[PDB]
RNA sequence: UGGUGGCGAUAGCGAAGAGGUCACACCCGUUCCCAUACCGAACACGGAAGUUAAGCUCUUCAGCGCCGAUGGUAGUCGGGGGUUUCCCCCUGUGAGAGUAGGACGCCGCCAA
RNA sequence: CUGGGGCGGUCGCCUCCUAAAAGGUAACGGAGGCGCCCAAAGGUUCCCUCAGAAUGGUUGGAAAUCAUUCGCAGAGUGUAAAGGCACAAGGGAGCUUGACUGCGAGACCUACAAGUCGAGCAGGGACGAAAGUCGGGCUUAGUGAUCCGGUGGUUCCGCAUG
RNA sequence: GUCUUGGAGGUAGAGCACUGAUUGGACUAGGGGCCCCUACCGGGUUACCGAAUUCAGUCAAACUCCGAAUGCCAAUGACUU
C-alpha cells in the first residue's frame, strides 16, 4: 500500500543535479561511484564521447579482498582504478558523487584515489 | 525604520560602506566584516 | 453646447525596454556581446554562452551563433568557433 | 516483542493458507502509527501547545513533533506558524510495544469498550482510530495535569486492499464491533 | 434576453468581422434553423425579439435552440459630448455574427410550421437569411 | 545480463504475463561512521536467512498521450476589379483541425 | 497637456494589451501597480516537492491537523502584470556575510545626459572534499542633474617662507 | 537588390491544450417544494433549481497545445547595379 521510492529510483534524481554542474571532461574525465548492496564499483567516463576510459570494480577476480563489500578494504578499487588510469596517466579527474553522499566509505573510495595520485 | 548607515572600520577607523538595516529588527550596534583597502585584509566593521 | 466630463484613469505607460535577437544565426561575435535580451529564460544558453543578471545571453569565446532546439519546443543558444 | 513474536511465528503464514499469494513475504504487516493531538489550544489561547508534550511522552518515550499549521485560516486562529497539535510517527520495535500497551492494557481503559470501527478503514488499507480520553494510557498520571483532550491513532497496513488488511487485523486479534 | 454573467472586462474592442464563421455552419441538434447570410452585430434585444415571436407561432412546439450568444459590450459615450476623454459607458450587449452561421435550431416541428415560425424571426433580425434543414451522410 | 551516456514521449501512461544462481533488488539487524524539526521509512553502517511480491529486464497489445503526412481549404505576399462595416478573380505561397499512416524506441561505451 | 479655453483629470518609474509574427510605434485608449521591504526573503552546501480532490477520523466543524492514493503543476515564486521555473529560480536544514576593492576586453540601447549585461585578471575571503559558484533578492519597478553646506579619509595645493 | 540556405518572433487564421465566457442533453452531492412525522432522528413526491462529472456543440485585445503569407537579421555562391 505504501509506495516507496527505490534507492536506485530517486537516486538518479539526485545524480542529475550533479550532472548539471560538471562538464564530464576537461582532459579530466568524470569519475562516479556505484554503491550497491553487495559490492561497489568505479568507472572513468567522459562526455562528449561517452567513452568509458578505464574501469574496474569490487567485482574483480584479480585482486580480491576477500572480505568483499565492507569498509575501505573495499575501497581498494578506489586505490586500484586510480592506479589503473595512472598508466593512462589521465588525469587530475572530475569526481561524480553519483547520487550518494560523499561520506565514507563512498568518500573513502575517492580518498584512496588521491594518495594513488589523482589530483581532485 | 529602514535607515542606511555606514559600517566603519576597527583596524583603522574608516567608514567605507553603506548598508540597509532596520532600526527595529536590528537594534544593536550591528557588525559585519568586509575589506578595508587601507587595511588590505578582512576587517571587523561595526555600524556607526 | 458642452459639459465637462472626465476622466480617463488609464493614460500611463512604461519606457519600452527592448528584447529580441541582437545577432543572427551565423554571426561572428566578439567576446561578451549580447546575443538575445530576455525577460527570464525564453531561450537557454549552451556552448560558450553565459547568463546575465538580467538572464541575458552573451558569448564568451568567439565564432558563429547557432539557434537550436532542445526537444520538443525549447530553444538553445550555442556558439561554435571557426 | 510480545506482539512482535506473535505474528513472526503464526500470523503471516496463517493468511497465506487463508487465501493465496506468491512469495510468502507478500503479507501485510504493521507499518507505522501516527499519534495526533490535533489540539491547537482551542483556539491557540492557552498558550500551552507544549502542555501536549508532557501528556504525550508517557504513552511512549518517543520525542514528539508539534505539527505546524500549513495554512492561514480566515475563520479562526491563526496564520501559519504557531503549531497545532503534536505527532509521533513511530515505527520499528517501539511499534511492537505500543500495541501491546493498547490491546490488553489501555484499550479496555476506554470505558465502554466492546469492539469498534466497522467502517473506519480508509477504503484501501489504512486503519483510522479516534480517541476521546486520556486516562487511557498506563504511564499517564492522574496526579498530573487533569485536562481533557482527544487523539487519533492511524494504523497503516501494507495490503493493497483493506479486504486483506481487515482479515490480517483479526488474525492479530483486533476486537471489532462485529 | 440574455447577458454574460461576469466578464473579464467591461469595455472591449469592436473587432473586424469578415469571412466565414469558425464553426457551427451546420444545424445539428434540432431539425430546422436559420442560417444568416451577411456579417452583422446582433444586439441582446433581437434574440429577445426572436424567442418571443417564434413561440407565438409555435403554440405547441418543440424546444427552440439558440446557438448565438452575446458577449461583446457595444459601447456609447454619453450623448452630446465631445470626442475623446475615456471610452464610454457599456451600452448593453451585442453578439458575434459572421455570415454563414446557423442562428437557431428548431425541433419537433414539421416543414410548414417551420417556414413561418422561422420566417417571422428573420423580419426582426437585421440580416438577410436563408432556411436551412439537416442532412445525413452519416 | 548490470552500470553510464547520447538522441524531441515514434522513448510515454495503461493492461497482461514471465525471470533471479551471477548482477541490480527487496531483506536482516543498528555496536560502530553518520542522520531524523522524532524515527535506522529515508539518509548512513555491515551482513546474508527469506523472497519474484514490488523495483528492474523481456514479451504481447494502439484504451489514452505522442509523432506524422498527401490532397484540398482558411489566411496571405504581388497585381487587377468592384455593389467598398466587405466581396470577387489571377500568379505564388500555404495553414489549423482532420486523415492515410507510424510508433508503446534506437545508437553507444564499460563490466560478467 | 486639451478635440477653443476654463473646471475636472494627468505630468515621473515598472508590466500587459492596442502593435500590423524582429525591434520600436500615438491619442484625455483599454488594465494594474511603483517611491519599498529582507539581516535575512542575500551567498553557498545538501535535502525535499505543490494546489486541490476523495476515503476515514478528537471536541473536527464546508473547511486548521493527521494518515493512502490521485494529482506536469490547476501551488508558490516579498509586493502586480508578462515571460520563466520542478535537474529548479519553489519549500527545509547547516555554515555564513561576495549585499566585495581595483577593474574590465567587449556588447545592448540611444540626441545627449544617462541606463544594462558582462567573460576574464589581481587583492583577500565565504561555502564546498573537490568541481567549483558567489560583485545581492527569478527578471523587469521602489528613484531624481548641477550648485551649495556637513561628516570620515587624504606619502595633494596653500598666495615672501613655515 | 535578386535567388538559395540558416534563423528570431506567436500575428491573420484557426481550436478549447489552459485563463475565462457559453448552448443543450445525461448524470445527479447538495438545496427548496409538498406531506408523513421533527416533541428528533429521518423518509417519500419532484416534469422545482442545481455543484461536480460526462456526450456533443459556440466565442475571446488583455486565451493559446498549433501556426502561415510577407517583413527583419546575416552567411557564401554568384548576376546586375
Amino acid at each position: 500500500m505504501i509506495t516507496k521510492t527505490s534507492k536506485n529510483a530517486a537516486r538518479l534524481k539526485r545524480h542529475a543535479r550533479v550532472r548539471a554542474k560538471l562538464s564530464g571532461t576537461a582532459e579530466r574525465p568524470r569519475l562516479n561511484v556505484f554503491r550497491s548492496n553487495k559490492h561497489i564499483y568505479a568507472q572513468i567516463i567522459d562526455d562528449v564521447n561517452g567513452v568509458t576510459l578505464a574501469s574496474a570494480s569490487t567485482l574483480d577476480k584479480d585482486l580480491n579482498v576477500e572480505s568483499t563489500g565492507d569498509t575501505s578494504a573495499a575501497t581498494k578499487v578506489g586505490e586500484l582504478v586510480a592506479k589503473r588510469a595512472a598508466e593512462k596517466g589521465i588525469s587530475d579527474v572530475v569526481f561524480d558523487r553519483g547520487g550518494y553522499l560523499y561520506h565514507g566509505r563512498v568518500k573513502a573510495l575517492a580518498d584512496a584515489a588521491r594518495e594513488a595520485g589523482l589530483k581532485f | 525604520m529602514r535607515v542606511n548607515i555606514t559600517l566603519a572600520c576597527t583596524e583603522c577607523g574608516e567608514r567605507n560602506y553603506i548598508s540597509k538595516k532596520n532600526k527595529r529588527n536590528n537594534p544593536d550596534r550591528v557588525e559585519f566584516k568586509k575589506y578595508c583597502p587601507r587595511d588590505k585584509k578582512s576587517t571587523l566593521h561595526r555600524e556607526t | 453646447s458642452k459639459k465637462g466630463v472626465g476622466s480617463t484613469k488609464n493614460g500611463r505607460d512604461s519606457e519600452a525596454k527592448r528584447l529580441g535577437a541582437k545577432r543572427a544565426d551565423g554571426q561572428f561575435v566578439t567576446g561578451g556581446s549580447i546575443l538575445y535580451r530576455q525577460r527570464g529564460t525564453k531561450i537557454y544558453p549552451g556552448e560558450n554562452v553565459g547568463r546575465g543578471g538580467d538572464d541575458t545571453l552573451f558569448a564568451k569565446i568567439d565564432g558563429t551563433v547557432k539557434f537550436e532546439r532542445f526537444g520538443r519546443d525549447r530553444k538553445k543558444v550555442s556558439v561554435y568557433p571557426v | 516483542n510480545r506482539l512482535k513474536e506473535k505474528y513472526n511465528k503464526e500470523i503471516a503464514p496463517a493468511l497465506m493458507t487463508k487465501f493465496n499469494y506468491d512469495s510468502v513475504m507478500q503479507v501485510p504487516k504493521i507499518e507505522k502509527i501516527v499519534i495526533n493531538m490535533g489540539v491547537g489550544d482551542a483556539v491557540q489561547n492557552a498558550k500551552a501547545i507544549d502542555s501536549a508534550v508532557e501528556e504525550l511522552t508517557f504513552i511512549a518515550g518517543q520525542k514528539p513533533v508539534v505539527t505546524r499549521a500549513k495554512k492561514s485560516i480566515a475563520g479562526f486562529r491563526l496564520r501559519e506558524g504557531m503549531p497545532i497539535g503534536a505527532k509521533v510517527t513511530l515505527r520499528g520495535e517501539r511499534m511492537y510495544d505500543f500495541l501491546d500497551k493498547l490491546i490488553s492494557v489501555s484499550l479496555p481503559r476506554v470505558r465502554d469498550f466492546r469492539g469498534v470501527s466497522k467502517k473506519s478503514f480508509d477504503g484501501r488499507g489504512n486503519y483510522t482510530l479516534g480517541i476521546k480520553e486520556q486516562l487511557i494510557f498506563p504511564e499517564i498520571d492522574y496526579d498530573k495535569v487533569t485536562k481533557v483532550r482527544g487523539m487519533d491513532i492511524v494504523i497503516v497496513t501494507t495490503a493493497n486492499t483493506d479486504e486483506e488488511a481487515r482479515e490480517l487485523l483479526t488474525q492479530v486479534g483486533m476486537p471489532f464491533q462485529k | 434576453m440574455l447577458l454574460p454573467k461576469r466578464v473579464k472586462y467591461r469595455r472591449e474592442h469592436r473587432g473586424k468581422m469578415r469571412g466565414r464563421a469558425k464553426g457551427g455552419t451546420e444545424v445539428h441538434f434540432g431539425e430546422f434553423g436559420i442560417q444568416a447570410l451577411e456579417a452583422s452585430w446582433i444586439t441582446n434585444r433581437q434574440i429577445e425579439a426572436a424567442r418571443i415571436a417564434m413561440t407565438r407561432y409555435m403554440k405547441r412546439g418543440g424546444k427552440v435552440w439558440i446557438k448565438i450568444f452575446p458577449s461583446k459590450p457595444y459601447t456609447a459615450k454619453p450623448l452630446e459630448v465631445r470626442m475623446g476623454s475615456g471610452k464610454g459607458a457599456p451600452e448593453g450587449w451585442v453578439a458575434v455574427v459572421k455570415p454563414g452561421k446557423v442562428l437557431f435550431e428548431i425541433s419537433g416541428v414539421s416543414e410548414e410550421v417551420a417556414r413561418e415560425a422561422l420566417r417571422l424571426a428573420s423580419h426582426k433580425l437585421p440580416i438577410k437569411t436563408k432556411f436551412v434543414k439537416r442532412e445525413e451522410i452519416g
